[PDB]
RNA sequence: ACCUUACCUGGCCUUGACAUGCUGAGAACUUUCCAGAGAUGGAUUGGUGCCUUCGGGAACUCAGACACAGGUGCUGCAUGGCUGUCGUCAGCUCGUGUCGUGAGAUGUUGGGUUAAGUCCCGUAACGAGCGCAACCCUUGUCCUUAGUUACCAGCACCUCGGGUGGGCACUCUAAGGAGACUGCCGGUGACAAACCGGAGGAAGGUGGGGAUGACGUCAAGUCAUCAUGGCCCUUACGGCCAGGGCUACACACGUGCUACAAUGGUCGGUACAAAGGGUUGCCAAGCCGCGAGGUGGAGCUAAUCCCAUAAAACCGAUCGUAGUCCGGAUCGCAGUCUGCAACUCGACUGCGUGAAGUCGGAAUCGCUAGUAAUCGUGAAUCAGAAUGUCACGGUGAAUACGUU
């Protein structure tokens, strides 16, 4: 927007864990307003995840996350007559949307009986980087060296 | 809205109200589970008797100052295109433009 | 379609025209503008010009047309065909 | 033990009437309770506003009905029988049950 | 004794009395889960009575009528949040800094002519 | 683009319902149409008279009708054979019985249906539409009239092509809901087709 | 569906279905029949009327005659009225003065600032009008009055239903008021307008939504809602009646509904809405039907009775990703209901059959917070017919660094 008067709205609501990625994580798997239908399936997930994995699974959460954020961004930028890209830097807020959002829809594409399971899967895959979202970051990372040349 | 499209309503409506007996008669004694099919039949040969244009599915109600056939208001009995005339002159009691 | 609680439906006057007809034996087609009534099995054998629009067509009807209206055997939309 | 109910259109004149009548019940001599207010009618119309085709173009109309309710403890006084005239003037239609 | 309370959220209004107790909880002469079934309802209804650690000082009894769950939740917090600072008037800043106190204003957006919703409208194709 | 009516958009804030009772599902429809008959008819034949304002009252039963008119000699002629002849037409359309009283109006010229309906009949009469403007406007701004405009559509003269010209003096603010703006529209038939003729007036501010 | 209806086929009328003006006969009404697809034509017991200057007269039906009546016939490029659009964008003008030979220009340019030609300062301009803002409606806090049909904190009874006695506590309903005004504090700011913060407060910076549409443009739309200048037909381009079509079908386009599934489909019981309509009406209880429904008759002119059981949501069981316990088109058979009449051409119900569809190319659309998405409910028109229109609530996000 032009004015740059829109605020931003605080979400805060977790129900036992008390954190804050989480619900977060919670509103980017929900669809059509199914909240509840949202926690039962990350919460199903996270049972796996807690039964499987020895530690607790907030800090394997974090983990995970910390493998699929992006840490420079492409975006193409034309010079008037050429289609370029641009590698920056990603926003520090950002990083976090870009890895929610890859995780999610990530976990989608599975296939398997359910996506409780699927979340779990690519949860413990993006724990050390053996998936497929992982896979995309260190393609939208290459890019960034693959077009250092404009940088600037 | 030709004028003899409109006697020719309104002599529907008169001849639709000059019965209004017989026919609830008829249908009732018809619908009545115990009544013989011979009550059936005969009340059919009735119904069959008087001229068709006797029933109000017949009867289409018009606008009472232009007898537009679409754009009808019950609550009323204008159109839709002499109901705001009408109300934008206040003629219509407790009428106003709402917004809530 | 019509209830159970009515069986039949036959324009009276076609009623009338049929059943003084039966006291001879086919002979003539009966002429009839009122598609809606039904036929029963005892005007059987008979033909009945039935208005489509700008004729009446003639039907000879049988036994096996007792739960269809006289309407069904004239057609009122021609569509000879594209080309 | 009557009850009266008021029918207006307008709020402005079933309050001028129910202030009337009340004055009039308390100064005769009878005990009235606490004018009651009841849910308010409201009738929506929505009406095309071109001769011709605009289907996007219209207009809304509401038509509003107020209805109040009202009581009369120890009926000593029936002057409120001939006041009919006066309680009610242009607008308003005055029911009385349980005479 | 007691206090009482009125919390209006999301055309959802509870009245809440608080008396003596240790917080045994009735919605509408039910239990608290008989009527929250499988939600966060209950913590938002704990919320402001555990932020001033108050969860076994006191007896709620409440009603409520209209709306949804989450509106019914909502106006809970609302009202034993005004019956709590009717108590112990000295915790009114801890819940201004908290935000439980003030109300949602918001509600639901009336339709408006041309358009399918509130706000959406038709594709417009421009040929 | 088009202006919402003046006077609808201030039913209830200031300006008042011309037929004011009240009626259920039944005879709601009735009492309409016999209000919009009696008020057609009540002009058509009180043409020569300069009628404003048919003001309709319903208590139970009955009916009451008051006539705001500039004239009311014409009506009230003799010690009434006039009022007497319309009380028993008016029971005879309306089923109820029906009460007269003749409201005599001053400062006719301060009243937008009779300016249009002048200026309207000027224009019947062949007279040029700037002059009659003119005219009217200076009548009505001698006294008070915080405001004026008059506007007329058609083909003025003789033209075979229509056109619309309007003179305003003082002001006529028509975004404010407090003013009490008045207006009238009217129609003059002449040989070469229909003329419409638009007034609004400003009187003042309505305050508290 | 008939009507609507303006079109076609066929049949039937000529001052006419309707208005006024002349003459004659007489009541309307009720006549229970015949022929006719029907308009229509022919019998048909009954009454000869009301008021009387008792002479007569009004009203109603029919017959004749002209002046007529009639037209949804053409011209929106002759018009009125009404409406769309640029656009709810911030502009558009005038008086007096001044400058220029004049068309014209200043006001209305400039520095800031604002959502705004909003405001401040300057300044050959000084002032004003239509716009912007405000007055109106609604939503969010509290107060006063109000307590039945609405409510139930306390007291008691209770058959444990505010059910009962009872109360004016509360919610609520509806009238009148208070409150939000950059008001207070800090900084910036030409020590101005204003901006960025803070406290308090339910609400903070026009709080949220609505109504409100300047001067004009598009010879924009409408002669078919209406009115109207012309032109046109008068045995017809005017009327009446039966059927048929507007729902046709090698194709193309716009706007929608349902899906292609596992955040799903079935089974069991389960909790919470708002809004509204109903005496030519809603239509309960009970009983009979798997079923749409039928008998039945209660209560209600309605905060009182009915429509009327919300749904998504939650818990447990099952299906295991298969064109399938998905998806429902199509079709066959048998039914319910309104309607004179469901073939053309209605809506639903029961059994059975079961398609395309594996998320969709170029291209293209809507949306910034109770918003999108998703779930259900109601009203108008209406005998019947809604995936459409208008309206109401349940759950309820993501994103905005920035103006190339
Ligand atoms: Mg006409
Ligand atoms: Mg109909
Ligand atoms: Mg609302
Ligand atoms: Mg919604
Ligand atoms: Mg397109
Ligand atoms: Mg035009
Ligand atoms: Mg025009
Ligand atoms: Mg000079
Ligand atoms: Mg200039
Ligand atoms: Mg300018
Ligand atoms: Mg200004
Ligand atoms: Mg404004
Ligand atoms: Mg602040
Ligand atoms: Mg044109
Ligand atoms: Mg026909
Ligand atoms: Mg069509
Ligand atoms: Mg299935």
């Amino acid at each position: 927007p032009r004015r740059r008067v829109a605020a931003k709205r605080e979400v805060l609501a977790d129900p036992k864990y008390g954190s804050q990625i989480l619900a977060k994580f919670m509103n980017h798997v929900m669809e059509s307003g199914k909240k509840a239908v949202a926690e039962r399936i990350v919460y199903g997930a996270l049972d796996k995840v807690k039964e499987r994995g020895k530690a607790d699974p907030l800090e394997t959460f974090e983990k995970a996350l910390d493998a699929i954020a992006p840490l420079v961004e492409v975006k193409s930028r034309r010079v008037g007559g050429a289609t370029y890209q641009v590698p920056v830097e990603v926003r520090p807020s950002r990083r976090n949307a870009l890895a929610m959002r890859w995780l999610v829809d990530f976990a989608r594409k599975r296939g398997e009986k359910s996506m409780a399971l699927r979340l779990a899967g690519e949860l413990l895959d993006a724990a050390e980087g053996k998936g497929a979202a992982v896979k995309k970051r260190e393609d939208v990372h290459r890019m960034a060296e693959a077009n250092k040349a404009f940088s600037h | 809205a030709k004028e003899s499209m409109k006697n020719r309503e309104l002599k529907r409506q008169l001849t639709v109200a000059k019965y209004a007996k017989k026919r609830a008669e008829l249908k009732a004694i018809i619908a009545n589970p115990n009544s013989s099919a011979e009550e059936r039949w005969n009340a059919q040969v009735a119904l069959q008797k008087q001229p068709r244009d006797a029933s109000a599915s017949r009867l289409r109600n018009r606008c009472r100052l232009t007898g537009r056939p679409h754009g009808f208001y019950r609550k009323f009995g204008l159109s839709r295109n002499k109901l705001r005339e009408a109300a934008m002159r206040g003629d219509v009691p407790g009428l106003v433009k709402a917004s809530w | 379609p019509r209830s159970l609680k009515k069986g039949p439906f036959i324009d009276l006057h076609l009623l009338k025209k049929v059943e003084v007809a039966v006291e001879k034996n086919d002979r003539k087609p009966i002429k009839t503008w009122s598609r809606r009534s039904m036929i029963l099995p005892h005007m059987v054998g008979l033909t009945i010009a039935v208005h489509n629009g700008r004729q009446h067509v003639p039907v000879l009807v049988n036994e096996d047309m007792v739960g269809h209206k006289l309407g069904e055997f004239a057609a009122t939309r021609t569509y000879r065909g594209h080309a | 033990q009557i009850r009266i109910r008021l029918k207006a259109f307008d709020h402005r004149l079933i309050d001028q009437s129910t202030q009337e009548i009340v004055e009039t019940a308390k100064r005769t001599g009878a005990q009235v309770r606490g004018p009651i207010p009841l849910p308010t009618r409201k009738e929506r119309f929505t009406v095309l506003i071109s001769p011709h085709v605009n289907k996007d173009a219209r207009d809304q109309y509401e038509i509003r009905t107020h209805k109040r309710v009202l009581d009369i403890v120890q009926p000593t006084d029936k002057t409120v029988d001939a006041l009919m005239k006066l309680d009610l003037a242009a607008g308003v239609e005055v029911q009385i049950s349980l005479g | 004794t007691q206090n009482y309370g009125t919390g209006r959220r999301k055309t959802a209004t509870a009245r809440v009395f608080l008396r003596p107790g240790t917080g045994k909880i009735s919605i509408n002469n039910r239990g608290l889960d008989q009527f929250f079934g499988r939600e966060t309802a209950r913590m938002v209804v704990r919320q402001p009575l555990e932020l001033t650690e108050t969860v076994e000082k006191f007896d709620i009894f409440v009603t409520v009528v209209g709306g949804g769950v989450s509106g019914q939740a909502g106006a809970i917090r609302h009202g034993i949040t005004r019956a709590l600072i009717e108590y112990d008037e000295t915790l009114r800043s801890s819940l201004r800094k908290a935000g439980y106190v003030t109300r949602d204003a918001r509600e639901v957006e009336r339709k408006k002519v041309g358009l399918r919703k509130a706000r959406k409208r038709p594709q417009y194709s421009k040929r | 683009g088009q202006k919402v009516h003046p006077n609808g958009i201030r039913l209830g804030i200031v300006k008042e319902h011309t037929s004011v009772w009240y009626a259920d599902r039944k005879n709601y429809a009735d009492y309409l149409f016999a209000d919009l008959k009696v008020r057609e008819y009540l002009q058509d034949k009180l043409k020569s008279a300069s009628v404003s304002r048919i003001d309709i009252h319903r208590p139970a039963q009955t009916a009451r009708i008051t006539i705001h008119t500039a004239r009311p000699g014409i009506v009230i002629g003799k010690k009434g054979e006039d009022v007497e002849k319309l009380r028993q037409d008016l029971t005879k359309q309306m089923g109820v019985p029906v009460h007269i009283n003749i409201e005599e109006i001053r400062k006719p010229e301060l009243d937008a249906m009779l300016v249009a309906q002048s200026v309207a009949q000027q224009l019947e009469r062949r007279v040029m539409f700037r002059r009659a403007m003119k005219r009217a406007v200076q009548n009505a701004m001698r006294i008070g009239a915080k405001g004026i405009k008059i506007q007329v559509s058609g083909r003025l003269g003789g033209a075979e092509i229509a056109r619309t010209e309007w003179y305003r003096e003082g002001r006529v603010p028509l975004h404010t809901l407090r003013a009490d703006i008045d207006y009238a529209t009217y129609e003059a038939h002449t040989t070469y087709g229909v003329i419409g003729v638009k007034v609004w007036i400003f009187k003042g501010e309505v305050i508290g």
